[PDB]
């Protein structure tokens, strides 16, 4: 819903003690990158964690290599950075027709 | 006044093991048993660097 | 526009001087991509996601 | 180690414990019977699975 910003004024969203389900959200996406640092990609829906933030900005599939925290560019430097200690995921759809 | 026991480069142990399954979201833990030998040891070489 | 210088003042007390950046754009594609970063956290709260 | 040859039925022994591996034989002292006695505690540093 509304505009997704940019990945500096990334929207932060805290899930916790609540029933969440990629199922029926990723039934709407047409997901071109879907990487997970640090951590599987497949599983993320499976099992049960304490809490999740999800960050979720405007971010074109043509900028991708700059979202890993090895990335020396704009992005791990100045825009967003994802957490070493925590397993993270990196996630770039594009809107269905 | 004795030579036969040598030294070790430098002391060396281990701060963080356990097993890590094929879904890869949820730990698996390891314990020692009476001075035994947890499997992390077993791609640990001899001194760590 | 791609490449806008933007500025403000600091004060002393968090560091001072002039705060300065630049922001890039990357144009609108045919479609938007929208990017989704996602951590997920095993003992900060409780384990009910 | 050594054996002696026969036609007649027998039993061997293995296990783990945390001081060796018990080997054990009846062709010892019970070759007429048989049930297992120790002859052998390999010393074996971890237990084998
Ligand atoms: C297979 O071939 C072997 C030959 O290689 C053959 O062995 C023979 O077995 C008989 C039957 O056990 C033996 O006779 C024994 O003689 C001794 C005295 O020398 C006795 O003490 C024995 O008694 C034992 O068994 C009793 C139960 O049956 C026990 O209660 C008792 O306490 C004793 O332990 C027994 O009478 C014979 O000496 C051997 N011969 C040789 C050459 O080894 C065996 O019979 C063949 N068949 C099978 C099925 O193994």
């Amino acid at each position: 819903s509304g505009t997704p910003p940019q990945v500096y004024n990334f929207k932060r969203l805290v899930f916790t003690n609540c029933n969440y389900n990629l199922t029926k959200l990723l039934s709407l996406f047409s997901v071109n990158d879907f990487t997970c640092s640090q951590i599987s990609p497949a599983a993320i829906a499976s099992n049960c964690y304490s809490s999740l933030i999800l960050d979720y900005f405007s971010y074109p599939l043509s900028m991708k290599s700059d979202l890993s925290v090895s990335s020396a560019g704009p992005i791990s430097q100045f825009n967003y950075k994802q957490s070493f200690s925590n397993p993270t995921c990196l996630i770039l759809a594009t809107v269905p027709h | 006044n004795l030579t036969t026991i040598t030294k070790p480069l430098k002391y060396s142990y281990i701060n963080k093991c356990s097993r890590l399954l094929s879904d890869d979201r949820t730990e698996v833990p390891q314990l020692v048993n009476a001075n035994q030998y947890s499997p992390c040891v077993s791609i640990v070489p001899s001194t760590v660097w | 526009e791609d490449g806008d210088y933007y500025r403000k003042q600091l004060s002393p007390l968090e560091g001072g001087g002039w705060l300065v950046a630049s922001g890039s754009t990357v144009a609108m594609t045919e479609q938007l991509q929208m990017g989704f970063g996602i951590t997920v956290q095993y003992g900060t709260d409780t384990n009910s996601v | 180690y050594n054996i002696t040859e026969d036609e007649i039925l027998e039993w061997f022994g293995i296990t783990q414990t945390a001081q060796g591996v018990h080997l054990f034989s009846s062709r010892y002292v019970d070759l007429y019977g048989g049930n297992m006695f120790q002859f052998a505690t390999l010393p074996v540093y971890d237990t084998i699975k």
